[PDB]
């Protein structure tokens, strides 16, 4: 069975950097591209980007160019979401996702302090 | 960046009951290379989302038949033919035809 | 099909 499996809830102060994993399951993260997508209980879901990690390429949705970095490792076939200055509006649900948005994390739950 | 606007937002019904949901683009969703990539996502109660159409009109793995997605351009439509208990929750739908990948505010389905 | 049909 496909897994996208995060990594733990985390609870940061504003100002901080977090850095978010998720390793998949069942399947090569280099033949597909990985997404992020952020959601907030009001204001819905947020395309983050999405990274090829076959060579590296990323493209972000402008909204985040500045604050997040979308990472990968093939080896440990883990995609990554870095964060940086997390404000009060940082605080939202992470998830991960395959190509096409198919299958998605259980999401990582961010709260900014 | 293109606008999706779902109706309605909220939507209270019976079980075994029909639904019916619109998903409007800002723009045509007809890529120059001859697909619409219009696609419908569920996200359950407590529970992460999920692909259940995709291309307008084909099912995703495990979705029941109930569900029927159709369209073209810039309307699209989905229709259940009769509300379970597993199928309530938030619809979504989004476009990757232009990027950025855009998300509708979603559709609350609920008893 | 990386995107799995889902984007262009």
């Amino acid at each position: 069975q496909v897994r996208l499996q995060q990594s733990g809830a985390e609870l940061v102060k504003p100002g901080a950097s977090v850095k978010l994993s998720c390793t998949a399951s069942g399947f090569n993260i280099k033949d597909d591209y990985m997404h992020w997508v952020k959601q907030r209980p009001e204001q819905g879901l947020e395309w983050i980007g999405r990274i090829d990690p076959a060579n590296g390429n990323t493209q972000y949705a402008p909204k985040f160019q500045d604050k997040a970095t979308i990472t990968a490792d093939t080896s440990s076939n883990t995609a990554y979401l870095q964060l940086t200055s997390l404000t009060s509006e940082d605080t939202a649900v992470y998830y991960c996702a395959r190509g096409g948005l198919l299958r998605w994390g259980q999401g990582t739950s961010v709260t900014v302090s | 960046d293109v606008v999706m606007t779902q109706t309605p937002l909220t939507l209270s019904v019976t079980i075994g009951q029909p639904a019916s949901i619109s998903c409007k683009s800002s723009q045509s969703l007809l890529h120059s290379n001859g697909k619409t990539y219009l696609n419908w996502l569920l996200q359950r109660p407590g529970q992460s989302p999920k692909r259940l159409i995709y291309l307008v009109s084909k099912l995703d793995s495990g979705v029941p038949d109930r569900f029927t997605g159709s369209g073209s351009g810039t309307d699209f439509t989905l229709k259940i033919s009769s509300v379970e208990a597993e199928d309530l929750g938030v619809y979504y739908c989004w476009q990757g035809t232009h990027f950025p990948i855009t998300f509708g505010s979603g559709t609350k389905l609920e008893i | 099909n990386k995107e799995n049909c889902g984007a262009a």
